[PDB]
RNA sequence: AUAGCGUAUAUUAAAGUUGUUGCAGUUAAAAAGCUCGUAGUUGAACUUCUGUUCAGGUUCAUUUCGAUUCGUCGUGUGAAACUGGACAUACGUUUGCGUAAACAUUUUACUGUGAAAAAAUUAGAGUGUUCCAGGCAGGUUUUAGCCCGAAUACAUUAGCAUGGAAUAAUGGAAUAGGACUAAGUCCAUUUUAUUGGUUCUUGGAUUUGGUAAUGAUUAAUAGGGACAGUUGGGGGCAUUAGUAUUUAAUAGUCAGAGGUGAAAUUCUUGGAUUUAUUAAGGACUAACUAAUGCGAAAGCAUUUGCCAAAGAUGUUUUCAUUAAUCAAGAACGAAAGUUAGGGGAUCAAAGACGAUCAGAUACCGUCGUAGUCUUAACUAUAAACUAUACCGACUCGGGAUCGGCUGGAAUAAAUGUCCAGUCGGCACCGUAUGAGAAAUCAAAGUCUUUGGGUUCUGGGGGAAG
């Protein structure tokens, strides 16, 4: 039995077969049609962006915590863009209307832990790291 | 008008599922007024000048036979 | 103690004439003497329709089934 | 129609032999006599069966045929078959007078 | 509907064997069964068969010891050159101290070795060991 | 194993021909008094099977290629009696035909609708072969129309 | 980890989570409601088996030996699978010197060689770029030189050449001038330095004698067909019954009937409920009725008659691979629903009311329309359920059951009993040293010891049918 031709004129309906099926692995069907150039970053790594506002989020239960995070306007895009700013005070080294590098959370299009459906974080501020910045090698 | 088509089925071998598939291949060829050429008969042609658009093939040899049912669905590899 | 290439009679005869080793029918060929004419005939065992005979019309078998009714005083030999 | 049989036990049996000639096989397990399997370390239900040699005079000789038969074949309930068959075989059965 | 009576006759046994059966009745059966047992039996695995003529396809019986660990079919009958050997032995075989694929070759039905001894391939058949 | 009955179709129904090849001791007839029989039956309009069975029941012949060597119907055909269209499709038709009767009346009748539809398939499924092995004529169909004037 | 090391994103292994090898689909996502069927894929068995002798190697074994040596060689003898001769009704003629050709061998797939083939890559030999990446160089005082290298493999598909026995497909003589051979008749015809007649050859066609074993493999526990006695709640027409609900008629009798947890809406003196006898009108087939039957599924249960159809069994009947599964394309397909007519008794969505309740637009009650039934038509859906694809093998035991058949036995002698076989159905009960995550499964078994044939479906959850 087993549902599947064995027989050696039967070479493209396995093959053919196959070329369906593989529509239902995700990250094949993502790839093929284009799903990386639509997503707010253009499939690209990183992205520049402006920040509009500097927004608190609640942690999704259960935990308890004021998550720092910024929207922010690509520049390549023009899409708004909600983004998580790491680490501690770093919330400070933003200011209103700066160009800020944002980078994946490392989900890869999704939200990690505790921040609800934010699915990227500030990398750099102006022209300096947050790293930089936070232990205090350069200044802004 | 003086012109046949032939056809030549062939085995076309697929690597990977380790198997082959049934592939055709159908070639004008051009019929010389000398031959007798039923349809489904078989037919030797030899490579030629550029006739017309299609045609780079002439009849040489035909080889008279029976065919049952539509000429398509009969399938001979030789 | 079983031996496939040398099956037991009575157990083949048993079995169904298919699953037999040789694949052997269980039907006959009989001669049959009239009642009335006395006239010998030959008949299938398991015969379709009926049988009358030649000499004098009466009626021999009846058919079923793979059964034939031998009807009457008619008295029958198996042939072999 | 009994040849294969035969023949199978008409040599000895070797554990894993390498080109120097030793014998590398930790130990060479028993055998089932009737269906010729190996006998496990951890066989629950494997059997060796010894019967006595018989005299004339109705005299045991001390003399003994040992039958190993093997978890499966017991407990198929093919044994008191097995047995019976493979003392034919070995001329002990039936028993004669 | 039968296909391939290599793969019924092949099976049959098998189960046989491994059914701890002294002996199989084969059916229906052709020259490549035969000649397949007729390896086997050469090879040590079957013992003495007998062949039995009803007048149609035919019967054998075949007496087993014990020894097959498996002996199957391979269909469809794959193309084996000689290169592809190595995928086979390593692929079907328990391992490489025995056991035999079989195939056909213009030059006959043989275990995968007679046809490095005879140097030639092509068409996969079974194996067993 | 029946053919177009899926799910349980599936049995055994009977004829084992027996192993000895010659025809048996008891039987007197010469191969030509039985060619001369089975002809003067085929023209009296019976069918190659229905001349086997008179021959079997009545007559004390088991088998007719094993007396004479030839099979039936091709006694049939060197001695000239040939039925035209082979016996074979030849009932199939004339089902499919007797199924047409009894449904152009009962027009709601389901059951012999289905039927119908698969003694055609059938018969078209025969018409295949016939033609392929040259027993028919190569224009041959079965129509309604056409079949129901063919000989059914 | 380390002169590097974090992070983001695409991609590779992890992934047997894309599965040809190699996955899953009873309940985790997954078998299409059901049949027919074209493409596609898939296809039962039979043909120079075999034996005898010779040689060449190649392997093997070793109570044959040897020689030398740190293991090869020689030799035994037998034993293998070859390879190739040879004779056997037996892998071909015929000619020119082990090799060519021509003739003849139906074609191919497949396989072994070979040709044709781009370097750099890659694999890899040689070589101490101080190692190494790597480079293609190098090594030597015998120097107005010398020594040595710049390998080789791989180079998939398709073309090309050639060896092939199996396997697989295809072929050939069934309206046969088929084959061989002899004798004729035509149409061509190179050579005879040239054209003309005769001829010759040759190569096509054709007529007739003769020769030959004249030419048709079995007959699948494959399939189609015939036929014979049956079997069935299969279908379509007609017929026909039966109480029951509702209503009416004709008789009776009276004050209450209904309904509920209680009740109230209702019905009732114009006489209800109730009783007897009829009649009308639509439905519906109780009980027998079952782990029983039939049908492709949906589904099918009163009598009789008609019409076509079906399985299983029985065949010493006939055909002779006609078959399996199936994109296209088709026939069906509960209920509910839709369109146009009928019909309208029962129930009864909506609705109207009673009650219950905090609220009931609900469960309960009294009513009641569409519907329920029917003609013609649409519609295509269900937990359309064994949630279990179809054809085919093979693997345990036991009773029983429905339908055939085969013997046997008892009687009150038969369309009835019992007994023993067997073929096919529906199941069940044990049991598996078989399977599974288990529940469980005689298939859901013969699966990492992974390949009998074929369609379909699934790839975390929602979003969302
Ligand atoms: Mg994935
Ligand atoms: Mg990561
Ligand atoms: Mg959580
Ligand atoms: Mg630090
Ligand atoms: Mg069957
Ligand atoms: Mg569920
Ligand atoms: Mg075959
Ligand atoms: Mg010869
Ligand atoms: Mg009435
Ligand atoms: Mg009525
Ligand atoms: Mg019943
Ligand atoms: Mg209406
Ligand atoms: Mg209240
Ligand atoms: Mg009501
Ligand atoms: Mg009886
Ligand atoms: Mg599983
Ligand atoms: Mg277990
Ligand atoms: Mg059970
Ligand atoms: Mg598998
Ligand atoms: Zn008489």
């Amino acid at each position: 039995g087993v549902g599947k031709p064995r027989g050696i004129r039967a070479g493209r309906k396995l093959a053919r077969h196959r070329k369906d099926q593989r529509w239902a692995d995700n990250d094949f069907n993502k790839r093929l049609l284009g799903s990386r150039w639509r997503n707010p970053f253009m499939g690209a790594s990183h992205a520049k962006g402006l920040v509009t506002e500097k927004i608190g989020i609640e942690s999704k239960q259960p935990n308890s915590a004021v998550r720092k995070c910024v929207r922010v306007l690509l520049r390549k895009n023009s899409k708004k863009i909600a983004a998580f700013v790491p680490m501690d005070g770093c919330l400070n080294f933003l200011a209103e209307n700066d160009e800020v590098l944002v980078a994946g959370l490392g989900r890869q299009g999704h939200a990690v832990g505790d921040i609800p459906g934010v699915r990227f974080k500030v990398v750099c501020v102006k022209g300096i790291s947050l790293l930089a910045l936070f232990k205090g090698k350069k200044e802004k | 008008n003086r012109t046949v088509i032939i056809r030549r089925d062939y085995l076309h071998y697929v690597r990977k599922y380790n198997r082959y598939e049934k592939r055709h291949r159908n070639i004008p060829v051009h019929i010389s007024p000398c031959f007798s050429v039923k349809e489904g008969d078989i037919l030797v042609a030899g490579q030629c000048r550029p006739i017309s658009k299609t045609v780079r093939f002439n009849a040489l040899q035909v080889v008279p036979n029976e065919i049952i049912g539509s000429v398509r669905k009969q399938f001979l590899l030789f | 103690e079983r031996d496939l290439l040398n099956p037991i009679y009575e157990e083949e005869k048993q079995k169904n004439k298919f699953k037999r080793l040789i694949q052997a029918p269980n039907s006959y060929f009989m001669d049959v003497k009239c009642a009335q004419c006395q006239n010998i005939q030959m008949i299938f065992s398991n015969a379709q329709s009926t049988i009358i005979c030649e000499k004098c019309s009466a009626i021999l078998c009846k058919p079923t089934g793979g059964k034939v009714q031998i009807q009457a005083g008619c008295a029958f030999k198996i042939k072999n | 129609m009994n040849s294969g049989r035969a023949n199978q036990r008409s040599k000895p049996m070797t554990g894993l032999i390498n080109d120097k000639k030793e014998k590398i096989d930790a130990y060479l397990p028993r055998k089932c006599d009737w269906s010729n399997k190996l006998i496990f370390s951890n066989d629950q239900s494997s059997v060796q069966i010894a019967i006595a040699e018989v005299g004339e005079n109705g005299q045991a000789t001390g003399s003994k045929t040992n039958v190993v038969l093997c978890g499966s074949v017991r407990s198929k309930g093919e044994a008191h078959i097995a047995l019976e068959n493979i003392l034919r075989e070995r001329g002990l059965y039936p028993i004669q007078e | 509907v039968k296909v391939n009576i290599l793969a019924e006759c092949l099976k049959d046994l098998v189960n046989a064997e491994k059914m701890g059966k002294k002996q199989v009745l084969l059916r229906p059966v052709s020259k490549v069964v035969l000649k397949f047992l007729r390896i086997m039996q050469k090879n040590g695995y079957i013992g003495e068969f007998e062949v039995i003529d009803d007048h149609r396809s035919k019967k054998v019986v075949v007496e087993l010891i014990g020894r097959i660990n498996k002996c199957g079919v391979i269909s469809p009958r794959y193309d084996v050159p000689l290169a592809d050997f190595e995928k086979w032995t390593n692929n079907i075989l328990p391992s490489r101290q025995f056991g035999n694929v079989v195939l056909t070759t213009t030059y006959g039905i043989l275990t995968h070795e007679e046809c490095r001894k005879r140097h030639t391939g092509g068409k996969i058949l079974g194996f067993f060991y | 194993g029946r053919m177009q009955m899926k799910g349980k179709g599936k049995g055994i129904s009977g004829s084992a021909l027996p192993f000895k090849r010659r025809s048996p001791k008891w039987l007197h007839m010469t191969p030509s008094t039985v060619v001369d029989l089975s002809v003067k039956l085929a023209k009296k309009g019976l069918t190659p099977s229905q001349i086997g069975v008179i021959l079997r029941d009545q007559h004390g012949i088991p088998q007719v290629r094993f007396l004479t060597g030839q099979k039936i119907l091709r006694i049939l055909k060197k001695n000239g009696c040939a039925p035209q269209l082979p016996e074979d499709l030849y009932f199939l038709i004339k089902k499919a035909l007797s199924i047409r009767k009894h449904l152009e009346k009962n027009r709601k009748d389901k059951d012999s609708k289905y039927r119908l539809i698969l003694v055609e398939s059938r018969i078209h499924r025969l018409s295949r072969y016939y033609k392929l092995n040259q027993k028919l004529p190569p224009k041959w169909k079965y129509n309604a129309q056409t079949a129901s004037a063919l000989v059914q």
